[PDB]
């Protein structure tokens, strides 16, 4: 959480919650005799593909919105 | 029900080429219904989500790699 | 002929067995972390330092 705060400044609670849920589900998989290497490889692949999908389909350019985008982002924060 | 409705909307967005505008549908916490968050002005920097995902994945991988703990008793 | 040296003292055998048992215990302890499918160990010192 401290690293997330230092490097980004927002989403500090979200990263902790996501990491804890990821660890819980990974342990649930491991309890079914799924090897931790397979779980780690799957997590890495899913993270890479999620980043790719976010960058390719879920981004909105701020040049088409103007000053209102900055105000909306600040309000959301 | 709210998460199910969100998942249904996003599934429709992903499987229907003409319903791609549903990607922006998020949560309207005041009324408890799905809402177009891009039109509602609910925005976050992309770097926040990307770094959150990367850091959380790395932390989960680091913790998951452990299978044994040795806790030495303090010498004092 | 028949019998040989009696070997009255039993301490050398006990010492050898204890050394072997300790070495085997260490080997079995660290066997789990071998190969691509071996997982890391987590060690916490008395001072509180943690290493994986
Ligand atoms: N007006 C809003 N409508 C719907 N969701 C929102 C709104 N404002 C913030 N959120 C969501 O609430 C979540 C929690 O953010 P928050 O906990 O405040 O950030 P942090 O994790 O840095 O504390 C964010 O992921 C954001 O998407
Ligand atoms: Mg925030």
């Amino acid at each position: 959480a401290d690293l997330q705060d230092k490097e980004v400044g927002d989403g500090t609670t979200s990263v902790v919650i996501i990491a804890a849920e990821l660890l819980k589900n990974a342990d649930e998989l491991v309890k079914q005799k799924i090897h931790p290497t397979s779980v780690i490889s799957g997590y890495r692949l899913a993270c890479k593909e999620a980043v790719r999908y976010i960058n390719e389909n879920l981004i909105v350019n701020t040049d088409e919105l103007g000053r209102d985008c900055l105000i909306n982002a600040a309000k959301t924060s | 029900d709210l998460v199910a409705k969100l998942r249904a909307f996003h599934n429709e967005a992903q499987v229907n080429p003409e319903r791609k505008n549903l990607k922006w549908i998020g949560l309207d916490l005041s009324n408890g219904k799905p809402r177009d968050n891009k039109q509602a002005g609910v925005f976050e920097p992309t770097i926040v989500k990307v770094k959150s995902l990367k850091f959380a994945t790395e932390a989960a991988i680091t913790i998951l790699r452990i299978d044994d703990l040795i806790k030495l008793h303090p010498e004092s | 002929r028949g019998k040989g040296a009696y070997q009255d003292r039993d301490k050398p055998a006990q010492i050898r067995f204890s050394n072997i048992s300790a070495a085997k215990a260490v080997a079995d302890a660290i066997r789990t972390s071998l190969g691509p499918k071996g997982m890391d160990k987590m060690i916490q010192d008395g001072k509180g330092d943690v290493t994986i």
